[PDB]
């Protein structure tokens, strides 16, 4: 299972 | 033994030819499991080993919906690069980033890994600590201090730690038929002549899973390196692997060689010779 | 920024003349991602040929397995057609069976 992206550059 | 479990995304800008690409492919080992391409016609995440299949409706819901979030921040993530670097809206970049989990051979987590790449190389990375980051450059920094600011590196810790151990252990139950049972190369040496006076010996192994694997050339039981051309391993197109090792030899002296073999399916590492039918 | 493809050609299993078998061209160690890949039976492009899903290695380069069915025979000549912004002009590996 994929990690959610938590943030932006 | 030991396992892994990675995931691999690539976001690329394709500007006056559509808007960002974005792919993302998992693996357990060296075994594809799942993919994303925000290209198809409808994106899913979809299967591509027969034992993720077993998961119901909602894992994969809960995975198309994420990649298509993900999809949508490394859009925002290219346009961001661009400022950090002056770069114009003209030219296609790539961002990168590659993730998961290594288990020991215990089944539990031995090494969290996080990493980004910018346009091929290094942008930041998460330390093995789990709590720190390495940027590679000044732009980075920028995004390393949002990050520390933002708590970041806290909540992917708990991803590697957790969900991502745990997944990965469930992964290797439900394909332990698979995943979990090497298989041994199939090995032979032949014999090509460059002319009446000199001779390639290739050391070939075949069939082989998982894709680590050690081919050498020994001349009276000495290692010969330096002399040996290794092509790297290679896909079969089964889920097996394959590669060759290959010696230029002074005809009458091929007995003098033999090929060694360590691959993990074996009980033994192999002892190989040129068998001339 | 730029790394040129690295290119083998070879067959799923070894190869016999008259047997179905595998045609393999694997490219990696190559960036960017935009490539053309094609496998040729005497020079002429094969219709039905499929390839992986795009992934990369640990150094950050990328690799594809374009493959497709094929019968090795003692007539027909195949090759892989590698075309990427780092060439000039699209290079041409020949399969040959003993490697």
């Amino acid at each position: 299972q994929a990690s959610q992206d938590v943030k932006n550059w | 033994g030991s396992h892994s479990m990675r995931y691999f995304y690539t976001a690329m800008s394709r500007p006056g030819r559509g808007e960002p690409r974005f792919i993302a492919v998992g693996y357990v080992d060296d075994t594809q499991f799942v993919r994303f391409d925000s290209d198809a016609a409808s994106p899913r995440t979809e299967p591509r080993a027969p034992w993720i299949e077993q998961e119901g409706p909602e894992y994969w819901d809960g995975e198309t919906r994420n990649m298509k979030a993900s999809a949508q921040t490394y859009r925002e993530n290219l346009r961001i690069a661009l400022r950090y670097y002056n770069q114009s809206e003209a030219g296609s970049h790539i961002i990168q980033r590659m993730y998961g989990c290594d288990l020991g051979p215990d089944g539990r987590l031995l090494r969290g890994h996080d990493q980004s790449a910018y346009d091929g190389k290094d942008y930041i990375a998460l330390n093995e600590d789990l709590s720190s980051w390495t940027a590679a450059d000044t732009a980075a920094q920028i995004t390393q201090r949002k990050w520390e600011a933002a708590r970041v590196a806290e909540q992917l810790r708990a991803y590697l730690e957790g969900l991502c151990v745990e997944w990965l252990r469930r992964y290797l139950e439900n394909g332990k038929e698979t995943l979990q049972r090497a298989d041994p190369p199939k090995t032979h040496v032949t014999h090509h002549p460059i002319s009446d006076h000199e001779a390639t010996l290739r050391c070939w192994a075949l069939g082989f899973y998982p894709a680590e694997i050690t081919l050498t050339w020994q001349r009276d039981g000495e290692d010969q390196t330096q002399d040996t051309e290794l092509v790297e391993t290679r896909p079969a197109g089964d889920r097996t692997f394959q590669k060759w090792a290959a010696v230029v030899v002074p005809s009458g002296e091929e007995q003098r060689y033999t090929c060694h073999v360590q691959h993990e399916g074996l009980p033994k590492p192999l002892t190989l010779r040129w068998e001339p039918h | 920024i730029q790394r040129t493809p690295k290119i083998q050609v070879y067959s799923r299993h070894p190869a016999e003349n008259g047997k179905s078998n595998f045609l393999n061209c694997y490219v990696s160690g190559f960036h960017p991602s935009d490539i053309e890949v094609d496998l040729l039976k005497n020079g002429e492009r094969i219709e039905k040929v499929e390839h992986s899903d795009l992934s990369f290695s640990k150094d950050w380069s990328f690799y594809l397995l374009y493959y497709t069915e094929f019968t090795p025979t003692e007539k027909d000549e195949y090759a892989c057609r590698v075309n990427h912004v780092t060439l000039s002009q699209p290079k041409i590996v020949k399969w040959d069976r003993d490697m």
